[PDB]
RNA sequence: AGGAGUGGAGCCUGCGGCUUAAUUUGACCAACACGGGAAACCUCACCCGGCCCGGACACGGACAGGAUUGACAGAUUGAUAGCUCUUUCUCGAUUCUGUGGGUGGUGGUGCAUGGCCGUUCUUAGUUGGUGGAGCGAUUUGUCUGGUUAAUUCCGAUAACGAACGAGACUCUGGCAUGCUAACUAGUUACGCGACCCCCGAGCGGUCGGCGUCCCCCAACUUCUUAGAGGGACAAGUGGCGUUCAGCCACCCGAGAUUGAGCAAUAACAGGUCUGUGAUGCCCUUAGAUGUCGGGGCUGCACGCGCGCUACACUGACUGGCUCAGCGUGUGCCUACCCUACGCCGGCAGGCGCGGGUAACCCGUUGAACCCCAUUCGUGAUGGGGAUCGGGGAUUGCAAUUAUUCCCCAUGAACGAGGAAUUCCCAGUAAGUGCGGGUCAUAAGCUUGCGUUGAUUAAGUCCCUGCCCUUUGUACACACCGCCCG
């Protein structure tokens, strides 16, 4: 426990709270890291990545892992058109 | 404050013992060792001199990342005017060098 | 000692290094006589910038 | 490297309100001294200080992170 | 004021320095250096080494 | 006090003292004609021979600058209280001694002089003083916003070998 | 070009990317039309008048114009038929303004 | 002439293109495993949030019922940042506020610069004085010839006498039973006593053999160590040359070349403002380009470069035998070294003790290829180990986009490689391991070192390129030139 007091809490308080057959509504983190745990179950955290709080359910399958898993920090990828110099032809124009 | 009342005295006052001070290039610096006793946990030293050197009365060196504050004339009756010292005295150094 | 680095700062052009090397020197002479004269005489009599360091003993 | 974009908030340091002085002692007859609220009683302080009449908190603002009763 | 100003440096790249002025990039050590390999050229004339080879 | 450190790091922690120091005193006594130093440690004291050829401008009236200088190395390197000791020097034949010749050269030029007439005026003094021969060099802007080179070249030069 | 040498000397480069006047009071976006020899050429404008384009001091061989594709025309104070070439933009930047809306949607590239 | 490869295949890494909120940036023979640049954080220059001033000094203003400082809780917040707000104590001239003025910046400009480095250029080149020749730009000296690795010498001579580079020099290797001297280095000799086997003559003792303890007030310095010296000079002989300068063969023997360091004139719009408290100018400077938290530099339908591991029988696999060297190591930076020995575990590893400032302890460095004996059998096979599932350890504040290490399982391309192309001449190429560098954890990289050790050449200007002379030129931004319809 090095200040994770601050998260454990504020999921048991919010998920004590809300109305029964209903789901809090966030505890946000910046932490990315934190072991998913069988008392965490049943909160909803957003989780940052670069600039955006990502939202998860946390089921109990998801336990032993990590927050970070479940929240991506990039664009999966697409593409493309190769460019000009994308190759050992591009080259001239005046 | 920019630094208490009581580390002013203790900076103004070694400098005058000694007639010169010296000190490193760091922030992180946690009670100042080597001498002023564990008393200034910032810059202190060095934010002091900078005005004192603005508005003349000592000169300074810099080299490989160690500051030397040279004590001065003008210094010298303004340090002891300001710490309410008698009218001749300087227990920096005072004798013939052979 | 070795010293085995580039001779380039902010690299580019042809790779180059250069070799620097100190050499240290060491040697010894025993005596055994009384302390007194010996940490007299040895401490004078030095011209150079050489070291020189006296035990009591070691045998 | 480039220059700053706009904000829509930024407010630097609050202004510390400009309350009137010293009406902690109060004076109905003299020599008496009526005080109010309690000294404040730690060693480190001096006893001379007043402690914060706060009700629902208790709090010595020369301590800085201990001796705050509540009640 | 604030409550934190610095976090753990104990090991790697940032709790050492090199002496140019508190340079780094430029990792640095060897037989007690902590001096920067651009200076140790210009040190190459002052004492600690004469080139010979 | 000990125990003491390997006998490999011994001469890497006396180089640093040689330079640093070297580097110290050519940022305060450059306008006194500077031209080196010569450390002696010497039974339970230290010698620091101040190389200058105007040992009147370093010393001062009543010694106040080797006084300063004293104080410093007392506190900066933490040496043993009253454990170190300075003296001053004055070299014979200033025109063997280069690195107070370019110095000067530096002086006379940032006084605001032409370069040419400076360049001739350090040449001959060094080639009287003794000399087999000399060389100047000044790399840089005149005359404009691009650089040249001006050498002043008289005598005999080496270039190779040891 | 393809490489060569004597290329370096003179200022390497390149658009680091930048950004964006307009139109100004007479200075505003063109298409080429042709391509012209010797240096000038041609360019009809936006909004539906030709005119005939010139080329304007540096951009002369630091920056080549080929035919068809956006570029900023200043128009002559006085003159029509005539006009004079600033300062050309990006395809990439032409197509930003374009999704924009403030050039004409008519030209394709 | 040949040797081994690259280009082909899988993987690592750098570069381009594409994507992205950001995927920071320099560099295009003389960039591209390069910027010590193997980035978890830090680094960090980038992107997104939050905080702080570390805005000197001057002048004016504020101002001792007072300029000002800090903070519990609650709310807010990634946050336990009094950051903000609620609430109300605390600090006391250090300040705050306005103007003037500073300061910081991995901000820009290497086409404003210093310094350094690379390259032209590893070739033999380069310059002034006095005299001579020309109206002058210039030229002679600096050469027809012989000779050398070399503007190296001989010789010629309107030039003469000189300087820089070359060489000389420094370091390293190769030759000492000569010299100097050693329990922080050895050898020999016994004195030995102890252990061991008769193993050989004899009996087991002794004599001989095997190492270790014992070793000294023993003897010595061959081996090891490092100092002073000597030795190689084309010296001698035979050919050849003007018989000059030199060249070839041979004796002696270490043959006149073992390998490196240092290196001229003049130049480049070469690289570096992100090594520099080196630096001009410009920009920015409180809503900061100066600090904490998170993300990224690893993102892929593609193109290229440096390398690593492989395609088996001259092999793999499992046992057995037996050899080395250059170094390095805690007492350092701020918290950290190298490890013997004992115990526990299949392994990674854990745990208890001890030494090492180091020719002293680790380490008589008990390393690999190689060597000796089993097993497999020409089969994409037990060759190859990519991809991938589960589990166990170590470093750290934190290991997810798997830090590293270990165990079991999964078992791909690949069966000798197009057009092209690189590098190399003797302890050299190639095979093979090790130390140092970066390092909290971690080399497929780089820099050095040992070990095993060939084939082919003793040449040439064909290609590519360089030096000197002569010749031609509309070229001098110098053929990557100029110029015509």
């Amino acid at each position: 426990r090095r200040k994770q007091h601050s998260l454990l809490k504020r999921l048991r308080k919010a998920k004590k709270e809300a109305p029964p057959m209903e789901k809090p509504e966030v505890v946000k983190t910046h932490l990315r890291d934190m072991i998913i745990l069988p008392e965490m179950v049943g909160s909803m955290v957003g989780v940052y990545n670069g600039k955006t709080f990502n939202q998860v359910e946390i089921k109990p399958e998801m336990i032993g892992h990590y927050l970070g898993e479940f929240s991506i920090t990039y664009k999966p990828v697409k593409h493309g058109r190769p460019g000009i110099g994308a190759t050992h032809s591009s080259r001239f124009i005046p | 404050m920019l630094m208490p009342k009581k580390n002013r005295i203790a900076i103004y006052e070694l400098l005058f013992k000694e007639g010169v001070m010296v000190a490193k290039k760091d922030v992180h610096m946690p009670k100042h060792p080597e001498l002023a006793d564990k008393n200034v946990p910032n810059l202190h030293v060095m934010k002091a001199m900078q005005s004192l050197k603005s508005r003349g009365y000592v000169k300074e060196q810099f080299a490989w990342r160690h500051f030397y504050w040279y004590l001065t004339n003008e210094g010298i009756q303004y340090l002891r005017d300001y710490l309410h010292l008698p009218p001749e005295i300087v227990p920096a150094t005072l004798r013939r060098s052979r | 000692l070795r010293i085995t680095t580039r001779k380039t700062p902010c690299g580019e052009g042809s790779k180059t290094w250069d070799r620097f090397q100190m050499r240290i020197h060491k040697r010894l002479i025993d005596l055994h006589s009384p302390s007194e004269i010996v940490k007299q005489i040895t401490s004078i009599s030095i011209e150079p910038g050489v070291e020189v360091e006296v035990t009591i003993a070691d045998a | 490297k480039k220059s700053y974009t706009t904000p829509k908030k930024n407010k630097h340091k609050r202004k510390k309100v400009k309350l009137a002085v010293l009406k902690y002692y109060k004076v109905d007859e003299n020599g008496k001294i009526s005080r109010l609220r309690r000294e404040c009683p730690s060693d480190e302080c001096g006893a001379g200080v007043f402690m914060a009449s706060h009700f629902d908190r208790h709090y010595c603002g020369k301590c800085c992170l201990t001796y705050c009763f509540n009640k | 004021q604030q409550l934190y100003w610095s976090h753990p440096r104990k090991f790697g790249q940032g709790s050492r320095s090199c002496r140019v002025c508190s340079n780094r990039h430029g990792l640095i050590r060897k037989y007690g250096l902590n001096m920067c390999r651009q200076c140790f050229r210009q040190y190459a004339k002052d004492i600690g080494f004469i080139k010979l080879d | 006090m000990a125990v003491q450190i390997s006998k490999k790091r011994k001469f890497v922690a006396d180089g640093i003292f040689k330079a640093e120091l070297n580097e110290f005193l050519t940022r305060e006594l450059a306008e006194d004609g500077y031209s080196g130093v010569e450390v002696r440690v010497t039974p339970t004291r230290t010698e620091i021979i101040i190389l200058a050829t105007r040992t009147q401008n370093v010393l001062g009236e009543k010694g106040r600058r080797i006084r300063e200088l004293t104080a410093v190395v007392q506190k900066r390197f933490g040496f043993p209280e009253g454990s170190v000791e300075l003296y001053a020097e004055k070299v014979a034949t200033r025109g063997l001694c280069a690195i107070a010749q370019a110095e000067s050269l530096r002086y006379k030029l940032l006084g605001g002089l032409a370069v040419r007439r400076a360049c001739y005026g350090v040449l001959r003094f060094i080639m009287e003083s003794g000399a087999k021969g000399c060389e100047v060099v000044v790399s840089g802007k005149l005359r404009g916003q691009r650089a040249k080179s001006m050498k002043f070249v008289d005598g005999l030069m080496i270039h190779s070998g040891d | 070009k393809g490489g060569k040498n004597r290329r370096r000397g003179k200022n390497e480069n390149e658009s680091e990317k930048r950004e964006l006047v307009f139109k100004e009071d007479g200075q505003e976006y063109a298409q080429v039309i042709k391509m012209l020899g010797n240096g000038r050429l041609e360019a009809m404008c936006f909004d539906g008048v030709k005119r005939l384009c010139h080329i304007r001091g540096k951009l002369r061989k630091k920056v080549w114009i080929n035919t068809s594709d956006i570029i900023l025309v200043g128009l002559r104070d006085y003159q029509d038929n005539k006009a004079d070439v600033i300062l050309k933009y990006n395809a990439d930047e032409a197509r930003s303004l374009k999704a924009y809306g403030e050039l004409p949607e008519h030209a394709k590239i």
